[PDB]
């Protein structure tokens, strides 16, 4: 009943990203961002706290703080699986200014609920602290996310970091013998030649959404993960995007049925994006955390901390054998 | 006349990587231009 909040947040953030640049590729991990902001909210009070929690789309008349954090705690317990079949890991860390004493409640909550690692860092040497954090993220993403942090202010007091790593095989993998170059239309007029993978005579969950002018198909991974592909009719992408809502996802899930598909063609591709999320989070109602009125006194006991920036980077690689994706989020907290 | 189904991802599309049980979203993406590795 709380996955709907995370889906609400995912789609609300997506729409803001697309409004600013409607023709760019998009890749991000909403779960990484949600977890990082919930982690941060362990130290928040009053308006700063309620804005973060409502910004994450939780209903505070129906859910307690404890229930929210427990839902992230439970999620983290499952998102740590490992076999050649499917690798999925997620980790949280706090980089703490040297000599800065944290509240017992904050430290204990972070360890218990987010499984966080902690590192004392001298933020006065911003290049060293940057290297430290970027290497931590590089290790957690198995080399896939490098340079998460492009700059750090020397007045930084704490950085909260979340990373996610995903490597999976298709339940029905494509055979590269049947991958051939054909056209992908960027627009009705502009096309590019790309390797199109193909599958034949396949039975998969399928739904033609005539009302929303799009086709939905589900391609499973080996393991507890799936890929949902949504193909809007030409020129309908912007309206399909507006229909991205938890109820739409639920309706798609209820409407998928096994169907025999004669031919399916999917391109190989590898995309990457990085973001500064300050403006979008402000659009979602997270405001006081970024200002001199921030109330993050639940971290050290002093109300002298504000969020300077929230940054995110993510990569997606799709190919015949499976998919590799990873992302990381950093919440930079500076001294007031 | 037979009925058949063909799916061609040859224009911008969405890809959502989800947990099997909760359908929590691990990754959200839109491919407007399929760049190569």
């Amino acid at each position: 009943g709380l996955a709907s909040a995370n889906v609400d947040f995912a789609f609300s953030l997506y729409k803001q990203l697309v409004l600013k640049a409607p023709d760019k590729n998009v890749i991000f991990s909403p779960l990484s961002i949600s977890t990082a902001l919930a982690f941060l909210s362990l130290g928040a009070h009053n308006t700063t706290l309620t804005e973060i929690l409502k910004g994450l789309k939780f209903n505070l008349t129906e859910t307690s703080e404890a229930e929210i954090h427990q839902s992230f705690q439970h999620l983290l317990r499952t998102l740590n699986q490992s076999s050649d079949e499917l690798q999925l890991s997620m980790g949280n860390a706090m980089f703490v200014k040297e000599q800065l004493s944290l509240l017992d409640r904050f430290t204990e909550d972070a360890k218990r609920l987010y499984g966080s690692e902690a590192f004392a860092t001298d933020f006065q040497d911003s290049a060293a602290a940057k290297k430290l954090i970027n290497d931590y993220v590089k290790n957690g993403t198995r080399g896939k996310i490098t340079d998460l942090i492009k700059d750090l202010d020397s007045q930084t007091m704490m950085v909260l970091v979340n990373y996610i790593f995903f490597k999976a095989k298709w339940e029905m993998p494509f055979d590269p013998q049947d991958t051939h170059q054909s056209r992908f239309y960027l627009s009705k007029k502009k096309w590019v030649m790309v390797p199109m993978m193909s599958l034949h005579h396949l039975t998969i969950p399928y739904f033609r959404d005539e009302e929303l002018s799009c086709t939905v198909v589900q391609l499973n991974y080996t393991g507890n993960a799936s890929a949902l592909f949504i193909l809007p009719d030409q020129d309908k992408m912007e309206e399909v995007e507006a229909m991205l809502l938890p109820e739409t996802l639920n309706r798609w899930g209820d409407s998928l049925e096994f169907r025999e598909i004669g031919e399916l063609y999917l391109p190989k591709f590898s995309i990457s994006r990085d973001y500064n999320l300050n403006d979008i989070l402000l659009q979602l109602g997270i405001e006081e955390a970024f200002t001199s009125k921030a109330d993050l006194s639940g971290i050290t006991g002093a109300r002298n901390l504000a969020v300077s920036q929230v940054v995110h980077k993510a990569v997606l690689d799709v190919f015949e054998e499976g998919t590799e994706a990873s992302a990381a989020t950093a919440v930079k907290i500076t001294l007031l | 006349v037979e009925t058949r189904t063909i799916v061609r991802f040859n224009r911008p599309f969405l890809m959502i990587i989800v947990d099997h049980f909760t359908w929590n979203i691990f990754f959200m993406s839109k491919v407007t231009n399929p760049k190569q590795a």
